[PDB]
């Protein structure tokens, strides 16, 4: 989701907190992103 | 135009080539072993 990894582990370990918090808050913004996407496919389908 | 709760005036002396060292997030011998400032820090830094 343009951050340098999509493993958060490696993230952490590379990189210190004042850039890494950067590269985590895209990560979570993407998850979040994905998710929401998917509980509202999943609330359309189920009133069908 | 603001009201503080308290404030923290913190004084020493410090040579030239590592002035930029007080600051979050940096990386150095004074932010490492001898003052370091946190990453969310809220206030001034003031030389002369």
């Amino acid at each position: 989701f343009g951050a340098i990894s999509s493993v958060l582990n490696d993230i952490l370990s590379r990189l210190d907190p004042p850039e890494a918090e950067v590269q985590i808050d895209r990560l979570i913004t993407g998850r979040l992103q994905s998710l929401q996407t998917y509980v509202t496919q999943q609330l359309i389908r189920a009133a069908e | 135009d603001l009201c503080f709760t308290n404030v923290y005036a913190d004084s020493f002396v410090i040579r030239g080539d590592e002035v930029r060292q007080i600051a979050p997030g940096q990386t150095g011998k004074i932010a490492d072993y001898n003052y370091k400032l946190p990453d969310d820090f809220t206030g001034c830094v003031i030389a002369w």
